[PDB]
RNA sequence: AAUAAAUAGUCAAUUAAAGCAAUACGUGGUGAAGUGAAACAUCUCAGUAGCCACAGGAAAAGAAAACGAAUGUGAUUCCGUGUGUAGUGGCGAGCGAAAGCGGAACAGGCCAAACUUAUCAUUAGAUAGGGGUUGUAGGGCUUGCAAUGUGGACUUGAAAA
RNA sequence: CCUGAGUAGCUCGGAAAACGUUAUUUUGAGUGAAUCUGCCCAGACCAUUGGGUAAGCCUAAAUACUAAUUAGUGACCGAUA
RNA sequence: UGUCAGAGCACAUUAAUGUGUGAUGGCGUGCGUUUUGAAGUAUGAGCCGGCGAGUUAUGAUAGCAAGCGUUAGUUAACCAGGAGAUGGGGAGCUGUAGCGAAAGCGAGUUUUAAAAGAGCGUUUGUUUGUUAUUAUAGACCCGAAACGGGUUGAGCUAGUC
RNA sequence: AGGGGUGAAAUUCCAAUCGAAAUCCGUGAUAGCUGGUUCUCGUCGAAAUAGCUUUAAGGCUAGCGUGAGAUCACAAAUAAG
RNA sequence: UUCUCGCAGUCAGACAGUGGGGGAUAAGCUUCAUUGUCAAGAGGGGAAGAGCCCAGAUCAUUAAAUAAGGUCCCCAAAAUA
RNA sequence: UUGUGGUAGACGAGCGUUGUAUUGGAGUUGAAGUCAAAGCGUGAGCAUUGGUGGAUCCAAUACAAGUGAGAAUGCCGGCA
RNA sequence: GGACUGUUUAACUAAAACACAACUCUAUGCCAAACCGUAAGGUGAUGUAUAUGGGGUGACACCUGCCCAGUGCUGGAAGGUUAAAGAAGGAGGUUAGCGCAAGCGAAGCUUUUAACUGAAGCCCCAGUGAACGGCGGCCGUAACUAUAACGGUCCUAAGGUAGCGAAAUUCCUAGUCGGGUAAAUUCCGUCCCGCUUGAAUGGUGUAACCAUCUCUUGACUGUCUCGGCUAUAGACUCGGUGAAAUCCAGGUACGGGUGAAGACACCCGUUAGGCGCAACGGGACGGAAAGACCCCGUGAAGCUUUACUGUAGCUUAAUAUUG
RNA sequence: CUACCCUUGGUUGUGUGCUGUUCUAAUUGGUAACUGUUAUCCAGUUUCAAGACAGUGUUAGGUGGGCAGUUUGACUGGGGCGGUCGCCUCCUAAAAGGUAACGGAGGCGUACAAAGGUACCUUCAGUACGGUUGGAAAUCGUAUGUAGAGUGUAAUGGUGUAAGGGUGCUUGACUGUGAGACAUACAGGUCGAACAGGUGAGAAAUCAGGUCAUAGUGAUCCGGUGGUCCAGUAUGGAAUGG
């Protein structure tokens, strides 16, 4: 088997699982977004348990 | 995903400044873990005999861990953490940084 | 899409600091306002950038 | 011969096949489609299928203007690790190293060149001899010493198994 | 004195390279150096430094493969196989 | 189209309220198929006999067991041999510190003036055996009109000489 | 002689068959559509709803069922208020 | 009927009642929400009937109480005023 | 005590056959296969017996299946 | 209707189609154009513009009206626009050096495209319609008048001129009219506002002719009125031989209801001894033909094209040939 | 006068192609003659004809269904044109929330240094009564009027000293966050106590992280701009990457 090159470029792996993802919607216009959204989307998160069944099988 | 856009092409991608560059590995000596090790007067010659590092290989050595120990030894490492350095200097052990 | 919002940078440390909505018809004049700057960590006069 | 010579040409002598296939492998040239991407124009398929030319007991390749960043090795070839790595990619689908190491496996040599000897009318830009197959620079020229020295990548016979 | 010139190379399209043209290598077209004081390369390039000096050739050894021969075997099929 | 019974008839067994058979009473509109669903005027099946369709190679994950067990396990490759385990063989990997794009730092990192507040860290396991699933491999069996390549047909028609 | 020929033309004919013959191969092309898929038994045992979709026959996630573990009454229901 | 883990399955539902909308409070029609059924679960009543009523089937009974429902006969099952 | 409706589907426990391997046995004083009859089984199956039959098997255990036939407008063959 | 004789889908359709002489337009001056092949080369053709090739109309006679709006072609060059490529020129890096720093910065390489040149071609201007083709409305006014002889207005490049006109064209329509016919949604000629006619994607007369189509008419007949007989080959029997499609299994009635909505199998009532033969086939939603009529599939295939991208061919510039 | 920098011309000269000359001495030939040859193919010689042209190799252009490979979405009480595909408001929707419709009703792909905020001050529409031009309607004085006024706007509402008007002051229309909730298959979207620092409004306590609110917006690949305590393939930089 091989690791998906396209997928691996966007998710990091932390200790004891907890695959770290990125946040989208940083492309075009700040004025379409609020201050809290702009300051919170910079933080990155982890896929959910329901998403985990679609992430573990991915790699 | 049945017609839905694949997840990778819905989120941005990471950027790696270490592109085309391979980071130099570092064998780290955590005080809590090496406390189990009985070796004294530590040097690269003794470490390869205990198979903590491959004999047919040499890698830079880093010191890590603020877990205090209770024996003075001789340390020959290449890198060291400040809290780890304090922990090993207060334990009366001697540390000489190698380069 | 209607685009009349404007970026606001700094006249001293010179980087885009905020984005606001100012009328380009009833008052298209310059608005050198006062806002907080982290690179100065104080109230600084920020200036609109086209 | 046209054209004197000369060529083209004609004939004669000698030599290699030309041909078949091991329905297996190699190289080089040439070179797809369906298909997957839910479709498709990138791409995949694939340098694959297929054709040709030549074989050989294997082929190709092979001695560092090799690599490559280390007190690094010192033809080449093969497996594994390196790793599904770095990366490449409608940066999508997909493809994917390479050093380094562990082993399998060792063969190093030969021509031009400089200069030089002889033979061709020496317009040599022609032929045959020493020379010597390189960067830890060397070779050529000359003055010296020490030597016949192992090796085969090598010829005939003789003997033995 | 010499060490392998339409050579390295530069440009226009390429291809191989994991690479969809990017260091590097090759050329269909144009152009085209130096002579080891030099060049190449150290994935644009430049300087220092490192290494070797292309632009000639050969090379058993481990390598794939059985068309078959010799002897033997099959936790192979037994005449619908 | 038979069941539950059952007169009578002829028998007598894996000896048992037995077997065969049923004048007659009650009851009862096939099998798979796909659909919300067929006794179906929905489809397939005449019947019979064999045969006939979820394997394997690799890798990962999950479960159970085991070996070892806190730097151990384990060898890829390769070699010795019966085509054998086994032994020789640590090449490397996983778990033994993570954070941050990375530099770098680290029982802390990043954001930040601030370890403020928040993220993770602030620590368990390795390898095999069984089963299941997934991934690359055509990857349960079978069914398309299709495309390209390599070839043969003008003896039939047509066309001319 | 077949992304070809031939055709007083009709999409005619090219071996009783031709919007472009047959043959072998790529190819076991593909088949969200059809069809089937061969021992016994025990236990539990739903849905035909929602969102998304070049999407309505299809596919992805939820909810649901089932199996292993824990929570094991603060959890969940059934009645009374 | 909590969470995690493994395996799923289904979206082409239908019927009856209630409240509707559309259609005409036409349609065994469509769209809905709710209450039950079949699907996925048979039986008795209903003249035979998937969705109506009574009802939820380990198996054997030539045993009893029954539910819906029924008692002239077919066909078990009552009469009085 | 709950109990033993159930598709999809989940989960658990078993059986049949071949071969290999070890311990056994039978067998021209008859093995298997085949047909038949009036058995045992919760069922995968296990028998028993009669004869064809004329030389192979069965029993117990793990390992591995070209392993378990009701249809596939299933393949062939035979038969109306 | 077509000129005609003729060719046509082998095996549904033999023609109102095609072909056809003729007519018209177009290109080709030779190593011709053209066509094929990669290319020699070949037909054309071993032809030579009265020949070949294409486009269209398809006896003969008479005409082919308007429009170059847009297109295509040809011609034209000013104007704008135009590649590759060349280099006028600009900027930056590495660092020798100069520099207290900062920085400046020779030469080598480095990197970058901009003055200008850069064709063909496009936009631009004319002609070419027997080259694609197209070729109108509003208002007032004609013994009403909707009509349209007429006069004004708007738009266009021009608004179908001639001719024909219920026609292979006409929906209304079976239009009207006369003949036809006792009685004719067919037929013959006519009426001209003609949904959507129309002049070589040709128009009208048009001699003859059609296995051409249609209507009427003399004769003609079992087509019919109105069916029947004679002989055979069968059909039937006898002797011999003898297959096929269909086929889950059956002992395979009636009417009503029911149903997945069309019941030999269901429930209710009715009747039928069993087995045949000969006709003829209501039914078994009879048979072969996994719909082929219509729809869908992110199916295929072919065809057309200002659908996209390429590309043969043709043409243009640069460079080597090439002075 | 000793000279220099600009406007321009004349002006000798060296290089570059552009046209206009010949010429073959490149070249080709499907001119002819001769030889191989008895060979119309071919080769060689000469002549003839052009001619540095055409032409070919490459590069770069234009025409180019002549040819090739592909494309042409779905929903629809069946095909098809119709309308829609995203988002918000009312009923439908049956009183928690919510619930479909190709059912009934409308819009958005925004506006604003004020229409944000702060502190202060102030209160309807309409109607009535009385008044120059002047009325139905211009406005004022007063009464009355429960806000049907007004709220940047589609609808929902609320909004009776308010969520509205007037005055002055700044633009918190903050930086880093954030315990915690909402809604939900993911993606996301909604509110957010409170903290550190800095402010602004007001002496002030307090408020200010946009408007009384809900529509008002496009991920991702790729690309550009500025900054960066990031790296600079041996090194040093640089390019370049983060």
């Amino acid at each position: 088997m091989k690791v998906k090159s396209a997928a691996k470029k966007r998710f990091k792996l932390t200790k004891s699982g907890q695959i770290k993802r990125k946040h989208a919607y940083t492309s075009h216009l700040a004025p379409h977004k609020t201050t809290k959204q702009k300051r919170h989307l910079r933080k990155q998160g982890t896929v959910s348990a329901s998403d985990f069944k679609r992430i573990g099988n991915l790699i | 995903e049945g017609g839905q856009t694949p997840l990778y092409r819905r989120l941005p991608k990471f950027g790696n400044a270490r592109k085309g560059f391979l980071k130099q590995e570092w064998v780290v000596l955590n005080l809590n873990k090496i406390a189990k090790l009985k070796l004294d007067k530590i040097n690269r010659a003794s470490l390869i005999e205990k198979q903590v590092i491959s004999a047919k290989s040499q890698l830079p050595i880093k010191l890590i861990g603020h877990t205090k120990l209770e024996k003075p030894l001789h340390f020959e490492v290449h890198k060291v953490s400040k809290q780890a350095l304090k922990a090993v200097e207060n334990a009366n052990g001697s540390v000489k940084l190698l380069e | 899409a209607v685009k009349r919002s404007t970026r606001l940078g700094c006249n001293d440390c010179r980087e885009i600091n905020y984005l606001t909505f100012k009328n380009v018809k009833k008052n298209p004049e310059k608005l050198a306002l006062n806002k907080f700057c982290s690179r100065c960590r104080k109230v600084v006069v920020h200036k609109e950038v086209k």
